[PDB]
RNA sequence: GGCUACGUAGCUCAGUUGGUUAGAGCACAUCACUCAUAAUGAUGGGGUCACAGGUUCGAAUCCCGUCGUAGCCACCA
RNA sequence: UAAGGUGAUAUGAACCGUUAUAACCGGCGAUUUCCGAAUGGGGAAACCCAGUGUGUUUCGACACACUAUCAUUAACUGAAUCCAUAGGUUAAUGAGGCGAACCGGGGGAACUGAAACAUCUAAGUACCCCGAGGAAAAGAAAUCAACCGAGAUUCCCCCAG
RNA sequence: AGGGUGACAGCCCCGUACACAAAAAUGCACAUGCUGUGAGCUCGAUGAGUAGGGCGGGACACGUGGUAUCCUGUCUGAAUA
RNA sequence: UUUUGUAUAAUGGGUCAGCGACUUAUAUUCUGUAGCAAGGUUAACCGAAUAGGGGAGCCGAAGGGAAACCGAGUCUUAACUGGGCGUUAAGUUGCAGGGUAUAGACCCGAAACCCGGUGAUCUAGCCAUGGGCAGGUUGAAGGUUGGGUAACACUAACUGGAGGACCGAACCGACUAAUGUUGAAAAAUUAGCGGAUGACUUGUGGCUGGGGGUGAAAGGCCAAUCAAACCGGGAGAUAGCU
RNA sequence: GUUUAUUAAAAACACAGCACUGUGCAAACACGAAAGUGGACGUAUACGGUGUGACGCCUGCCCGGUGCCGGAAGGUUAAUU
RNA sequence: UGAGCCUUGAUGGAAGUGUGGACGCCAGUCUGCAUGGCUUUAAUGUUUGAUGUUCUAACGUUGACCCGUAAUCCGGGUUGCGGACAGUGUCUGGUGGGUAGUUUGACUGGGGCGGUCU
RNA sequence: GCUUGACUGCGAGCGUGACGGCGCGAGCAGGUGCGAAAGCAGGUCAUAGUGAUCCGGUGGUUCUGAAUGGAAGGGCCAUC
């Protein structure tokens, strides 16, 4: 669960990068609150063409 | 039932064993626990009973192909 | 059989990394006192550091073999 | 097809027929009360009671038809919440119940054997359950072989107690 | 062949061998009509919560045994000609 | 029949008739017999179907050694004067029979264990809704009025009508006896006995299910069955016993 | 008052009274793979469990054993890593 | 705040004012603090437990209100409470006559008790 | 006094057991001790001093090695 960011947050906020969050934390908060995605290797390209 | 609507994991029978190994018929039964789940595509929550796996399949197929499934399949939900 | 620990004054005991020189408590012993008893005080007798091999110039102080010992594990055709 | 017929116990009555509408046999139709999956609601099976539609030169009350549930699809409707959903009505389809074995699947004994008994056996048997077909299942090598080669699955005889 | 007939029937009866028959409805084959369905050539693509592993069981003749192999309740998790 | 032994007063049989217990299949070995013979024979299957085809295969012709391996020998050991097993006699396939193996394996018989069902029309308890208790006693709290207290206390009458209260029918029980014991009755009859406004008794209907129910508790009751109900099944359980 | 329907009605069971103990309520506890239900439309003057058994006078000693309650030290100790 | 290795601790311009520690058998008026021609006495980076706060937001709610809906079921919704606990799955040590299957020898001047068993 | 014959491989022939087994044994081969030598020694004056198989440990062993080389595992010898 790598994820890419949407907005700022917590101690990895940046608009837009390859973090590696718990599932927990991503699949329950920040997808569901819209402060990431998945990185479905299709998402990895997207916000790794800014 | 104790049916995983994802995997379709449901309970399985097989045996105990002692150091004797004296068997006594018994149940594996899988990591159920029902969850909301955000889909966004649809702007609701959904709660699926779900085994842990089927959460790890959510997480990588991602809920909505999932979703398509079940629905492919029939499953209420 | 494997892992722990521990047994040194007659009873009871710490001392525990050395290099110390063998205690404390009652027990034995005799003198001091006193009316005399016990309360008391003092000097000594008694340790053979669980038994034995070694590292060390100097092991109760570390290494090892058996005992005694209880804890539970755990093994047996 | 026909000279004889009206099933049997079963006579009798009254009939029917003989050259083709007597009977009898076969094909296809028609009728097909009530209960039963029972399906309009109920219920002590073969009964009680309805809503709505129809129906009457004697247009009342009774008779008949339809109204279960689930699924799929559509249409129309439509909360908390405006959107949107859930919910609700109608409609078209299909399902439901029964049935000998064979078949696949979910569960799954003990007696017994071991000259006792735990491992082991009986045995994935008996039994319960779900499902399907005329057969079921299996099947087109991530298989075997052993450096030579074979070439899906299934069944039979060997290999071999 | 067989059955029957007042006792045992090739020639009494009904059959049997053999040869024939369907107005209608049907099983099965073909042949087409209608519906639904896709064929063909070029260039591509090649089955991941999977394989494997840990724990627990179950299956394989095989009782965990030095035990390959298969299935998975549980926690994990690749390579990709 | 069983026994060391049975007229035995030890078993079994009232009598007759009919039925009633060593089977079947497949393996294996021996005997007989048949075929062929250092060979014998095919299995499935094909089939002109008891033929014919099919020799996949099985048995035998070589043994010894755990084995590699060697071979009329081989193993043992460094090695045998040796020793062990072998080298000399024929096998094999049918058909009949004797044994054995696997099966219910000579026939009948358990007490039981497991599985799925059917039972609270008896009885246990509980739920709901209805019914019953002739007649006669006892006289609790309370009340009233006098007496009595400073007022209460207390006291006498009268009134009142309490109780798992009293005597006693219906009703509910079941302490004693006799009768009955192939009964009138698979628990009663007769004479006595207990309770009888209560933890009473009763009609109807409901709920609880088998290692489960229910139990004022006896292992009681759960349909004349109870230290684990009944019906069907595993099932021909097993029976070193009769 | 109850009991062995059908050889035991009693000194047995029950009983009011007594004590210990559990239970803070989504109670303990019981039926139940579970949902749920009883406990109770109750709430510690309540409810379950256990022993004792109206009343009167009373109920002494022992916590070594077994059990239960309490005990944030230390010794030994599972999967796991 | 428990505990290792890396780290903030120590070892196999002369001379003046001169003060704790050193495995130091058994305690150096000696060195530095401003100045002078490959650890216990404890703490910064970690991999790791215990407790307490905070975060998001799973999960519980047999509190309240709203709708489906004239409904003490369920669901959805809002909200309060609880909150990474509770609970559950797999694994795992303890306890476990609550429940189940079984074992509990033979000889023997009956059996038991005794004795015996090579 | 000196010593390791309480030796390794074998074993004609016997005894004794239902059997599993147990016992006695001259002699052969290799190597050894004591004795000048003939010789004697394969444990003790003899008869008790003991435990089948299975499972497993250890040492040895080119005997086996699931395509092949190895290895695991097995066998054999010794022993627990």
């Amino acid at each position: 669960m790598q994820v890419i960011l949407l907005d700022k947050v917590a101690n990895l906020g940046s608009l837009g990068d390859q973090v590696n969050v718990k599932a927990g934390y991503a699949r329950n908060f920040l997808v569901p609150q819209g402060k990431a995605v998945p990185a479905t290797k299709k998402n990895i390209e997207f916000f790794e063409a800014r | 039932s104790r049916v995983c609507q994802v995997t379709g994991k449901r309970p399985v029978t097989g045996n105990n064993r002692s150091h004797a190994l004296n068997a006594t018929k018994r149940r594996f039964l899988p990591n159920l626990h029902s969850h909301r789940f955000w889909v966004e595509s649809e702007k609701r929550f959904v709660t699926l009973r779900v085994s842990a796996k089927g959460m790890r399949v959510i997480d990588k197929k991602g809920i909505d192909t999932v979703l398509a499934e079940l629905r492919a399949r029939g499953e209420k939900y």
